[PDB]
């Protein structure tokens, strides 16, 4: 799946041609396209986890809206596709709209009434034969919960329970055919597990950022291998996880083990589980591991390297003002205004020109 | 809710979903790794009582139509897939998969774990196995269809297959502008090909007659003299299941056929044949080779193809005559793929040139052959 | 189909409720749903032939519309179910705004699936086979003509060709367990008629209005019954053609014989067709019946009484204009703008108060 | 394309299309008038050999489900309609139409001009008559078909579609909220009956049961001597195709319970048994009589009931009995319709009761009967 960033370049022409406008992108395996789909969809780090609506059903120009973004496609069409079903236009006018194979756009509907099943019958009617369904199709335990109304966590302790997990296969260029030394894995809710994790050394796990985007470039991805070198040298286990396809460090001999996947909390949190590793560091991928840091840890990941909660201290605008405060060091006045009134006091106060971060 | 199952010799389970025919299947267990040309494996007659496994999880995305079968009929066992999809989606297609496993009443099972199933094979070895279709499938009953089977190996399949009559084939291939075309004329197809049908495809048949051979098939059975009175251009020894027994009737008769100078090419079943009666021993393989991306090479010109494999037997270059020469290898594995007598106008091919589905890489075989009989004919 | 007259209440709410609003009804019979729903839609005298669209293909606003429409229903919401199939929805979306039974849905969307086929093969698809199985459906020659993009006139010369023509069946209450002497059908695409015309007598055919509409009431309903009483009595065969199923017009006592369809040109040629009667009268069922007059003399049609020409004589301001004149006769001072500032001078010669017909 | 026809003994051509399984079928055609219903009439054995038009042009507007079955099968020989609907449209459904059909293999034909059909068994009387579903039905061979047919006339119906060994029948009728309920426990019924299986509808032993009959249901040919042996409540004969010879079995052993004080009734084909019996003959109707809107009138109360009909032969009025009074009549030709044995605790009525489908009009008859039980079991 593409990266886009239209919103850094409002004045511009975001509809999808012959000449390329996408920043990065985003790779995924499943065991199925939809499998496939779903956790492309979940690790393009745009805050999607999944199939997240765009219009609401009570809106009267909603068909509207969506035949324009389906005729003429943007970044976000993939989620309109969604939403065309979601308000009873048919696979056939979708396809006469978008050009899309109906093979792929059938996929999706069946993943639209799946949910629908899934709203309607709430968190009770989660047993563990559907949601077992649900996460075969790539559904996200934060996908759900929005559906279900709960926590993304309710769902993910919910699994435990019935100790729903996916399993790891690798990749080999045969289909099986032969055999294999490397460890390059993806997940799938699948019988058997190839992971196979060892016992037998101290293990590392490197995050990635995932697909590109500006501002979250090559040079974080620089930095995660650098980590793995090092560390593999030094004669820890190397585990790389990331999904950006146009990087070295989703190249398999960067890294001891390789979990090709999503660089979500979910996906995170079941490697973790089965590698137990010793540490993890969060600080070298960008903005994506970074506000994974304090969930992490507080799931119980051992986070190596400058402390969550010390992150924090610094990103916040408040606990960081305060640190300098202490320190005694030289910080422009600022101030937090809600209202319009009240800020061009403020203003008065703090002294033009100004800065105005929301 | 439509339960399915399939159970191994071993008694390893696998619970699915029933996609074809209701009730059971039997025959041993095989992965096949093209991710391309489903149907025509499925009417492959060399799939005879074997229990189909493709490694690519969607199976039926562009349905099925007449001209992708390659014989008259489905002749694997069952169908062991991973996801069916909810629509085949092809300008070419004529009928689902579902609808088409039905019709030809298959029973075949979806959504296992195809890769555990292919891992296996591939690890302990080639399995017998059962599939069970129904509303509620028994382990047990499957495990024990499982055990209870004789199995392949001391098996007479070619029979099982082969035409009760002989007959004459004048089709040649398909086109894509022109589709299957209407059977050529007898007066229009310079050469005349004797063809063993044991169990033979129907593309090997079109790939001669597009090279200008008119074919009069004949059953397995069928005497090396009765042959020899048609006055054949060449004699061709078609693919088919299982392999043949050192014993039976087509060795003795292609032999005759060697002490003519009939050019003679065989083809996977056929190239155990002449293997065979030329003095070498075959072998059953631990798994065999079937998919479609099988490197092969062509020792002689130090050149390599891509090709098509359907074949769990295999003659050992150890055992070989020295009137037997060694023309291609196997790039995966490096048992033996094609060989030439030196005595005689004699070659066969483990793969299928004729491919369908796969690569078109080993075409050229044929060439050879008929490069042959234009010599023969020229004396 | 209930007949509606919103035009004329401007600031009346238009949409369907508990209360009626409709000022009258036709009615039809076939053999099929669709050919009966297509018969009624076609005699509903609102200038429908059968599902024509109400809004464009290439409006990019028209899911909206028809969104509307659907939801909450006015007297045009069956053509817009046709124009959402047109658009892109499908049945179970068209079902959950409407409520309507996807029995009916179904329908007419394969009705629209036909039209389109019709539109892409044009004229010279239209092959016997075809289209017998349209006429089978129910459709009308001006709505294939339509989608065709001919005249009427050519759909029913094809049919003269194909020699496709309906058959009559009667009305016995028993559906054919015993036989009937009583003369009341109505038109289909089978096999065998049941019209038996008498050779016998002198026919008058009598045309009724259709559903009633406000200005086409009862009234002329009741001149339609007197015309039928009186020549009856006077020894002619009457044959009465009108499908409003209130009035005393199409009650089976009222006439001799009774053709329960749609009072248009395509069904009162193939009645005339059949039944050759010796006149027809067209003056007394209101503005349906006077406005086929002239085609049906072209066609053929021994219309009796004040002809064609000389009703079109005084209905046309023009020709009328003329007479008044040549009598030496008081008429209102007029004049024909075609411009705004044409009228205020026009206008100023004729003097106001002004009566602005358009 | 997928055609099918329809040809009459008479050479009559229907044209149209295949709804159900491929193949031919042959059999008296018979009309039905009832608007609802279908289901339930394909699947009363009443209509065994028999090719059963509807005249209400949409027909499978519900799909189907097992509680509208009548009987373990569907016995027409085949269907006629004008109008199989796109799709089914009813909480109740469970398969549409036509997979039913299919998957009972009848052959079944659609689009035809049902009216003209009916209209011509209506005036000529009914006729033999075969359907032929196929890629290229050939109207002569069904014409050939149709004539050949030996007919209903002269045939032994109910033997085929009786019960191989007796058995018992303790449930209940159908409700809207409950659906069909679990069969009664023996000892929740007080009365016990024995019905017998000329090829019996459901809903009748339902109903019987509704009202306290705990069933023994027996073969056809079960001899009254075996029956008595039961201990029997009241004795009661079921409807079933065809008629019965004065002849058979049957007559033979209702004459003994008849010699007897045990209750006896009869529906249908159980009337006509009954009349026989008495010394009464049947005739066979011009048509018949087959709807669910026939009014048929009680002469004794003056009261009019609107009837479920199905029956080619009907007993001759003339011809009866003096122990046998008239006590119904149709008031749409006037035939007999219900009698009652002034000697004995027996009566019948040629419609259905039970209806199924169809008005509840005449559901009071088995009251009577029980009441008959009553008494008996006074005494
Ligand atoms: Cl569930
Ligand atoms: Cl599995
Ligand atoms: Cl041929
Ligand atoms: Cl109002
Ligand atoms: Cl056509
Ligand atoms: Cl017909
Ligand atoms: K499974
Ligand atoms: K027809």
């Amino acid at each position: 799946i593409p990266r886009f960033n239209f919103e850094k370049f409002a004045g511009a022409n975001d509809r999808l041609t012959t000449q390329m406008k996408s920043v990065g992108e985003v790779m995924a395996i499943g065991r199925t396209q939809q499998e496939s789909l779903q956790k492309a969809l979940r690790g393009l780090e745009v805050g999607a986890t999944g199939f997240d609506p765009k219009v609401s059903l009570d809106d009267p120009e909603a068909l509207t809206k969506i035949r324009r973004e389906l005729k003429d496609a943007g970044a976000d069409r993939i989620w309109y596709i969604a939403d065309a079903f979601r308000a009873g236009l048919s696979v056939d006018g979708v396809f006469n709209l978008t050009n899309i194979d109906r093979w792929f756009l059938v996929q999706i509907e069946e993943l639209v009434r799946l949910e629908e099943k899934v709203a309607e019958v709430g968190i009770t009617g989660l047993n563990a034969d559907f949601l077992r369904q649900l996460k075969r199709k790539g559904f996200a335990d934060a996908r759900l919960a929005k559906l279900a109304g709960v926590r993304e966590a309710e769902i993910r302790k919910l699994r435990d329970q019935y100790d729903l997990h996916p399993v790891y296969k690798r990749v080999d260029t045969c289909a099986a055919e032969f055999a294999t030394d490397t460890a390059y894995m993806y997940s799938t809710y699948e019988e058997e597990c190839e992971a196979n994790p060892s016992t037998d050394r101290e293990k590392i796990m490197v995050l990635g950022g995932g697909p590109n985007r500006i501002g979250q470039g090559i040079e974080f991805d620089y930095c995660c291998v650098h980590a793995s070198l090092a560390l593999r040298e030094d004669g820890y286990e190397t585990i790389m996880v990331n999904c950006n396809p146009e990087t070295v460090s989703t190249d398999y001999d960067t890294s001891d083990r390789l979990y090709f996947e999503p660089v979500t909390l979910e996906d995170v949190l079941e490697i973790v589980r089965i590698e137990k590793p010793k540490g993890v560091i969060v600080q070298y991928g960008g903005q994506t591991p970074l506000k994974l840091a304090r969930a992490l840890e507080a799931a119980g990941v051992p986070v190596i390297g400058t402390s969550p909660d010390a992150i924090d201290r610094a990103e916040d605008r408040e606990r960081f003002q305060h640190a300098v405060e202490r320190l005694k060091l030289k910080q422009p006045a600022n101030a937090t205004v809600t209202a319009i009134e009240m800020a061009v006091e403020k203003a008065k106060e703090i002294g033009y020109p100004l800065v105005v971060r929301p | 809710i439509k339960s399915a199952l399939l159970v191994l010799e071993d008694g390893t389970q696998f619970h699915g979903r029933a996609i074809g025919a209701t009730g059971s299947a039997v025959g041993e267990v095989v992965f096949n790794t093209s991710m391309t040309g489903y149907q025509e494996i499925l009417t492959d007659p060399s799939y005879s009582r074997q229990i189909v496994t493709l490694t690519y999880p969607h199976i039926g995305n562009v349905g099925t139509n007449d001209a992708d079968e390659e014989s008259s009929q489905v002749h694997a066992q069952g169908l062991v897939i991973r996801d069916l999809p909810l629509i085949a989606s092809n300008f070419r297609n004529t009928e689902d998969l579902s609808s088409y496993l039905k019709r030809h009443n298959i029973v075949a099972i979806a959504d296992i774990d195809t890769r555990k199933l292919t891992r296996l094979l591939r690890e302990k070895g080639a399995q017998n196995g059962c599939i069970i279709a129904g509303d509620n499938p028994d382990a047990a009953l499957a495990l024990e269809k499982a055990r209870a089977f004789p199995g392949l190996n001391g098996m007479d399949l070619a029979k099982e297959v082969t035409t009760a009559e002989a007959y004459s084939w004048t089709q040649g291939s398909w086109t894509l502008t022109g589709g299957l075309p209407e059977a050529k004329k007898e007066d229009e197809l310079p050469f005349h090909v004797v063809a063993y049908d044991f169990g033979a495809k129907r593309n090997i048949l079109r790939m001669l007659v597009d090279r200008g051979c008119r074919l009069t098939i004949v059953p397995a059975q069928t005497s090396a003299e009765d042959v020899l009175k048609m006055n054949p251009d060449g004699i061709f020894l078609s693919n088919g299941p299982g392999d043949p027994a050192p014993d039976d009737y087509a060795i003795t008769a292609i032999q005759k056929f060697l002490e003519t100078d009939i050019p003679v090419f065989g083809i996977c079943l056929g190239h155990q044949l002449l293997a065979l009666a030329s003095g070498a021993k075959t072998v059953k393989m631990k798994f065999g080779h079937h998919g479609g991306n099988h490197p092969v090479k062509d020792v002689e010109k130090n050149v390599v193809m891509i090709t098509a494999q359907n074949h769990g037997f295999a003659v050992d270059e150890a055992t070989l005559p020295a009137n037997l020469r060694v023309t291609h290898k196997s790039l995966f594995d490096g048992t033996l793929q094609g060989i030439h007598r030196t005595d005689k106008p004699a070659f066969s091919f483990q793969g299928h040139p004729e491919a369908s589905p796969g690569p078109h890489d080993a075409a050229p075989l044929f060439d050879h052959f008929i490069e042959l009989i234009e010599q023969y004919r020229k004396t």
